[PDB]
């Protein structure tokens, strides 16, 4: 039961197809984005960041969530291609100015009360 | 009712009730409820599937001809199964009257775009998507209109924090504006203003 | 620990890290990075200055409200030094001039001022002191620069026993004089150089402040790769797409870089040094209008 | 009722056509605008000689904040926290405790003037005329820190501006 | 006619104490108008009125050359006006503090101060509350 | 009634003063500290006690609508005097 | 000696020249720009002090921030500030620019323009009157008069 | 026209919340207790959701 209305895909396979299309488009766009924005990162680590962002949502098991994430990624790609962003928006993906938050129990115990 | 009380108009109430009944009769497939408020406002509750038919009927019908889209917005009510309600405000110049149409949806159910019916609905639907995350199908170009580029989340949702999650500053080491987790020197003070001893008996709910 | 100095917050702009640092010579090339690193984590920085406040304006947005204080001082007076380091628990010495002025010679800059600063900091009860000297600072050096640096290091170590000496190796960065001077020319094959990144030095200073066991130790901050001067200049000119300071700087740049494996380095402070190949474009992109240089190990 | 702004029909007789042609060829309206500007040059300018001359103001003007006190010399504030509750910008911070003589008085009263919107809601919420918005507006500052007022600064402002504040209140209190 | 305007110009030159005072006022206030004296300030400010001028220019002040601690021959600002003359000068009332003075209070400042931003007399914010939590003090005597 | 700290700072009417080991004193070096010289407690202590021949007196702070809300004070307890909750003025019945 | 006298006199001359002709560019972000334009109105006449109306960013001496700075807008403001010739000053006008003001606790508002650029003068108000902004400009002029660059170069 | 999928609803990846503010917090679901200072019961009708209390410290400036 639990009948719901499709957004774009009827099942998971079409969702995977759209995900692969978006990943292909991003993988093409990475070098041109790196050159045009005069970024200090390399193409390798930019594509690694794209891979990491795609892996961040690897646990989704619902076509509606999957293709809505695809829609948001397509919006981000459109923003990046049309040079609507500045270097700051692109560089925000890397968090180069944020201190590295430790994970072990001792470090969190020493720094403060935050688990 | 001495001068401090607002005057009530009986004629407009009857006219709006009659027109609401008329609209309900003509479109039983979608209309779920019709209401007229004590300050003479007519709002119509419809099923989500009937957004295009109801709007087209109200715009094009000779007796209605609501040619002007006054406003389109959304309201977030987390306690409902359908989280968001979509409100259309229409103005009729021919008959000098205003009508309201309400719809509902959730995070994952798209709503049909009404750019074909009203050209004004374009930026309104863009703003609804930006602020609430409600997707609109068959929209010419749906994208953020108010938030910053790369902004994550939808701020007009009730569970979004007032100050957001990230703030901006300039860093001299990287020579650019950066985004960092938000820290406030003074936390926003939260006030508990709601009092006991209910104010309006007419709105008292059953004790269930 | 004086409760008002107990760390609080999540290590951000408006947090409290319990560090009240006085950064002498904070208006220089390394001073801005040191102040920025100190201020991004909520510590208070007292910035002593002799220059027009207009030249100190760029340090204003590096800290939250009230976290950065600017005071006037001069090296020839001890009262100013006392009133600047009176409430600080950390003192960082970054004072240095690469040429000789008519009012401040290498002796004054590198011996008398650091000695007075260390003496007043010890007399005032300052817990930690960090002093900066050159890697090539040896007493028998032909150059007055390194001779004065060695004498100042000796006298500071005598005055402040718990002081930490840091010996960077010809720092390079966006506002450096290494790459900027080498790109402004528009001799070699016997001199080997060991450049070190500016951010690496800043993080090393911050970690030395945080590290408890680095009290009386001496550190040598060096980069990953050793380069001969000729091919290093070749790479610098290649990055800038260009076809290939009175007396002391030339004899210092033709002089080779020392190697002191016994002294602890950046890796002992938990820092992975960044190769010059990554930041060469960052530094030299403004000099315009691939084939990295060979190294010796 | 409604009017028409651009619903005229130009006359097509020979004299009107010749008049329009003369207007086109001799630039009559341009000369008329020139004459307007020339005439407007020969009239007295509206500039005042600031800072030696000041712009007119009213007893109702909202300027820099101040804390007042009774003629006996004790401060009027009683730490009711109505001004802090009503503040639209959350610019007031208040802490209180009993005094050594048992009076209800504040120990902290801060107003962040970089958050304040100068709406005046605080002085109209005050039941004892303690917090007011004085007539001073020439208090620009070179640093962000000096615009964060504490209780001592506000009491000093009250002692500094009491004469003008009292005169303005005497002028305007019958409208409140 | 023109002779009349030149005569009024010479009267303006005469009314400032001669050419020396005329140059003084011209180079200090960029104005050479003469008006009736309204009153004298305790710090040396002079106040004039001329009801024949249009609204806004009918009142003005000639600032003193030496206020509390600095030389204000050239460096004058609007914060040097005391509160009563501040009220009169901004047209908040029609009565100068000479005809009717303000009410006298013991706590009112006897010496008005101008804006002291960028001066060792500047205001420095600080907390005015006491410490909330008291720490435990270990004994000075040993346990063993 | 301004006092001075043993270190040298002025003590405010709220009693605030940084202790010796406090680093936050550095904000006042090359500058000053804002302290109001008139203490309200001392000023209100100098006011004479009013003598009225009634058991209940009313106080509004003086000035009619320019004072505080009008309150009534009971003066039956001869041990102490009646004190206004807003203005701090003291009233007393004519004992002896 | 004469060495300090000549540099002092030249420094006074340069300071007088720099403060007698201030060319501002205005970021009219919000309703503080209305008071900015009212300070250019005939009553106050900023031009009569040597302050020109709407100078280009390439030859502007002082930046006036008049309105709320949002997160979406901060990079552009920083970029414009970077493109200014070195003898530059920043005036923060209004509560929104000073400390975020009435939108301080917002998810899209920069809590003070001094997070992005250094600020020389803070003009309080919501909005500050055109006369208050004129007072701020004159205070900036006095601050420029106070500086001493040739003396510092001589004693160094 | 209908998926008729069977799985629990999860919109976590779409809300934009940071990673460490999702699985680390602990929300509380309760009906607020009546304020004993007053006898009114109108504030004890609905259900409230609130998060766990985190660190609050004193600002070095202005306290
Ligand atoms: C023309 C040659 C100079 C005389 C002149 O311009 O008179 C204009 C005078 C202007 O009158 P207005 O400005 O309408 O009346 C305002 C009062 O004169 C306002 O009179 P006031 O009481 O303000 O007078 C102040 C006085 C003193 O003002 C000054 O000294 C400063 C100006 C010095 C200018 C040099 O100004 C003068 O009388 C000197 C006028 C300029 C002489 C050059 O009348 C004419 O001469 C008209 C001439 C035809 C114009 C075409
Ligand atoms: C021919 C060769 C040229 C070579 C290059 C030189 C360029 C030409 C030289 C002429 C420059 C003009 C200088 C005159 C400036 C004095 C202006 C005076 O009126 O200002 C007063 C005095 O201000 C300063 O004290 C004056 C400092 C000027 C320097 C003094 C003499 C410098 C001459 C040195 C020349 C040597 C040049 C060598 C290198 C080429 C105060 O006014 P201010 O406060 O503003 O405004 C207040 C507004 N109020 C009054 C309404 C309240
Ligand atoms: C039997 C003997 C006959 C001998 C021949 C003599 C006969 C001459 C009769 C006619 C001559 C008049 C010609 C003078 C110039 C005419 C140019 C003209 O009319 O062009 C205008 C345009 O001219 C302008 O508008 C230019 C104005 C630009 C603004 C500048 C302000 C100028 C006004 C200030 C006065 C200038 C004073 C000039 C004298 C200078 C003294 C040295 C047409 O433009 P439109 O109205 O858009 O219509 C065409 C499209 N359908
Ligand atoms: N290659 C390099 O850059 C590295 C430098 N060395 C040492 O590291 C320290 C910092 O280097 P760096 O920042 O690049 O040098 P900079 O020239 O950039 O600045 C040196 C600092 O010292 C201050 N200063 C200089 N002279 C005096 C003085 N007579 N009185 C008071 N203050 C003075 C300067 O202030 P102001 O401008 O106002 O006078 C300035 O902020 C220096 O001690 C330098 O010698 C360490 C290894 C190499
Ligand atoms: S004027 Fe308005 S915003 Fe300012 S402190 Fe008073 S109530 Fe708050
Ligand atoms: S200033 Fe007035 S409103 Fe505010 S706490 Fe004091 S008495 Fe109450
Ligand atoms: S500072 Fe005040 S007046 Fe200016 S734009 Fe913001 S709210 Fe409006
Ligand atoms: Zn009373």
């Amino acid at each position: 039961g639990t009948s719901v209305k499709p957004i774009f895909s009827r099942d998971m396979n079409e969702a995977k197809r759209r995900v692969r299309e978006l990943y292909r488009a991003w993988y093409r766009e990475v070098p041109n984005t790196v050159h045009l924005f005069q970024l200090d990162i390399s193409v390798k680590q930019g594509r690694d960041k794209v891979r990491e962002m795609f892996m961040k949502n690897a646990h989704v098991t619902d076509p509606r969530v999957v293709d809505l994430l695809v829609i948001k990624g397509k919006m981000e790609l459109e923003e990046t291609i049309n040079v609507w962003k500045q270097r700051t928006h692109i560089m925000r993906f890397f968090h180069e100015t944020e201190a590295p938050r430790p994970t072990d129990f001792l470090s969190k115990f020493y720094v403060g009360h935050d688990p | 009712t001495r001068p401090t009380i607002r005057p009530r108009n009986d004629v407009v109430h009857k006219q709006l009730s009659a027109f609401g009944q008329y609209v309900a009769e003509i479109l039983p497939k979608y209309v779920q409820q019709v209401q007229v408020s004590c300050f003479n406002e007519l709002e119509i509750f419809i099923h989500p599937d009937g957004v295009i038919p109801v709007l087209t009927f109200l715009r094009d019908h000779t007796n209605a001809q609501f040619k002007s889209l006054a406003d389109l917005t959304a309201v977030d009510v987390p306690t409902r199964q359908n989280r968001f309600e979509i409100v259309y405000n229409l103005l009729s110049l021919r008959f000098n009257s205003r009508i309201r149409v309400k719809t509902y949806t959730d995070e994952l159910t798209p709503i049909e775009s009404s750019v074909t019916v009203y050209k004004a609905a374009n930026w309104y639907e863009r703003e609804i998507w930006d602020m609430f995350g409600v997707f609109f199908a068959n929209h010419p170009d749906l994208r953020r209109i108010l938030t910053d580029y790369g902004f994550e989340g939808h701020p007009f949702r009730k569970d979004f924090p007032l100050s957001g999650y990230v703030e901006l500053r300039y860093d001299d080491e990287v020579k650019r504006v950066v985004a960092e987790p938000v820290e406030l020197a003074q936390e926003f003070r939260k006030f508990d203003l709601n009092s006991p001893w209910e104010a309006f008996p007419a709105y008292r709910q059953p004790p269930e | 620990l004086h409760h008002a100095l107990i760390p609080h917050g999540k290590g951000g702009r408006s947090s409290v890290s319990g560090i009240v640092a006085t950064v002498f010579g904070a208006t220089g090339f390394l001073g801005r990075y040191v102040v920025n690193h100190l201020g991004r984590m909520g510590s208070q920085v007292i910035v002593p200055y002799r220059c027009e406040p207009y030249d100190t304006m760029h340090l204003r947005p590096m800290g939250d409200l009230g976290q950065i204080i600017f005071m006037e001082w001069n090296g020839k007076d001890k009262d100013s030094i006392r009133k600047v380091v009176e409430h600080s628990n950390v003192v960082i010495n970054l004072v240095g001039r690469e040429w000789e002025t008519k009012n401040f010679d290498f002796e004054d800059v590198f011996v008398k001022i650091p000695h007075a600063i260390a003496q007043v900091s010890k007399e005032a009860g300052v817990e930690k002191l960090i002093h900066i000297s050159h890697l090539n600072a040896d007493i028998k050096s032909p150059s007055r620069y390194l001779r004065s640096k060695a004498v100042g290091e000796k006298e500071v170590r005598a005055a402040f026993p718990e002081a930490t000496i840091i010996k960077p190796s010809d720092i390079f960065g966006r506002e450096d004089r290494f790459l900027n001077y080498f790109a402004s020319m528009r001799l070699g094959k016997e001199t080997v150089k060991q450049p070190v990144y500016i951010v690496d030095v800043s993080k090393g200073i911050i970690n030395a402040i945080k590290d408890p066991d680095a009290k009386g130790k001496t550190f040598a901050f060096v980069g990953p790769n050793r380069y001969l001067l000729f091919d290093l200049v070749q790479y610098i000119f290649a990055v800038a797409y260009r076809p290939f300071t009175t007396r002391d700087k030339v004899e210092r740049v033709h002089m080779s870089d020392m190697t002191l494996p016994h002294l602890p380095g950046l890796e002992d402070l938990g820092i992975q040094a960044t190769p010059l190949e990554l930041k060469a474009i960052e530094v030299l992109r403004r000099h315009r209008t691939v084939k990295p240089a060979k190294t010796v190990n | 009722t409604y009017k028409f702004v651009n619903m005229r029909e130009p006359s097509m007789d020979m004299k009107s056509v010749t008049d329009r042609a003369a207007q086109t060829l001799l630039w009559t309206e341009l000369v008329r605008g020139l004459g307007m500007t020339l005439s407007y040059l020969f009239r007295e300018p509206a500039t005042i000689n600031y800072p030696f001359e000041k712009g007119p103001l009213s007893p109702r003007f909202r300027g820099e904040h101040a804390l007042r006190r009774y003629p006996s010399g004790e401060e009027r504030c009683i730490a009711c926290k109505l001004c802090e509750a009503v503040c639209p910008a959350q610019a007031i911070t208040i802490e209180a405790e009993p005094r050594a003589d048992g009076s209800r008085r504040t120990t902290r009263y801060d107003i962040d003037m970089t958050k304040c919107i100068y709406c005046g809601f605080c002085q109209e919420a005050c039941p004892v005329d303690a917090i007011v918005e004085g007539p001073n507006f020439e208090f620009s500052t070179e640093t962000h820190e000096e615009l964060l007022y504490n209780k001592e600064k506000l009491l000093n402002n009250g002692d500094k501006w009491e004469a003008e504040i009292a005169a303005n209140i005497q002028a305007d209190y019958l409208y409140r | 006619e023109l002779v009349q305007v030149l005569r009024r110009g010479l009267q303006q030159v005469s009314g400032h104490g001669g050419l020396r005072g005329y140059l003084r006022v011209l180079f200090r206030a960029n104005d050479v108008r003469v008006g009736t004296l309204v009153g004298e300030d305790k710090y040396g400010n002079k106040y004039y009125e001329d009801n024949k001028q249009f609204f806004g220019r009918h009142r003005w002040v000639i600032y003193t050359t030496e206020m509390n601690g600095r030389d204000t021959f050239w460096d004058v600002d609007g914060s040097m006006v005391p509160p009563e003359w501040h009220r009169w000068l901004h047209c908040m009332t029609d009565d100068p503090p000479t005809t009717k003075p303000p009410t006298a209070r013991k706590y009112i400042w006897t010496n008005h101060k101008f804006n002291v931003s960028g001066t060792p007399q500047q205001y420095v914010p600080y907390s005015t509350t006491r410490k909330k939590i008291q720490e435990w003090v270990p004994p000075s005597t040993p346990y063993k | 009634g301004v006092r001075t700290s043993p270190t040298g700072e002025k003590v405010t009417h709220t009693g605030q003063a940084y202790d010796d080991g406090d680093y936050r004193r550095v904000r006042f070096s090359d500058r000053q500290k804002e302290v109001n010289e008139n203490f309200a407690i001392d000023l209100i202590a100098e006011q004479p006690v009013s003598e009225v021949g009634s058991r209940v007196i009313s106080c509004d702070g003086g000035g009619g609508a320019l004072g505080h809300p009008r309150v009534y004070i009971n003066l039956d307890k001869e041990t102490k005097t009646g004190t206004c909750g807003y203005c701090g003025l003291q009233f007393r019945q004519p004992h002896h | 000696s004469r060495g300090e006298y000549v540099v002092a006199k030249l420094d006074d001359l340069v300071n007088w020249a720099r403060r007698s002709s201030l060319w501002p560019m205005t970021f009219g972000l919000a309703c503080c720009a209305v008071e900015m334009m009212h300070m250019a109105a005939p009553r106050y006449d900023m031009d009569r002090f040597g302050v020109v109306f709407r100078a280009s960013p390439r030859q502007s001496d002082v930046m006036i921030v008049a309105g709320t700075l949002t997160n979406k807008m901060a990079p552009a403001l920083r970029k414009v500030y970077d493109q200014m010739p070195e003898p530059r000053y920043v005036v923060s006008m209004g509560s929104c620019a000073n400390g975020g003001g009435y939108y301080h606790y917002s998810y899209s508002v920069v809590r003070g323009c001094d997070r992005i650029v250094p600020v020389d003068i803070y003009v309080p108000g919501c909005p500050p009157t055109a006369e208050a902004l004129l007072y701020g400009i004159l205070q900036l002029q006095r601050k420029i008069k106070r500086e001493k660059r040739l003396r510092i170069w001589y004693r160094r | 026209q209908l998926i008729a999928v069977d799985e629990k609803l999860d919109i976590t990846t779409l809300t934009g919340v940071p990673e460490e503010h999702i699985k680390t917090r602990k929300v509380r679901i309760f009906v607020p207790a009546r304020n004993n200072m007053q006898s009114g019961v109108n504030n004890t009708k609905k259900w409230k959701m609130e998060f766990d209390t985190r660190e609050r410290w004193e600002n070095p400036l202005m306290g």
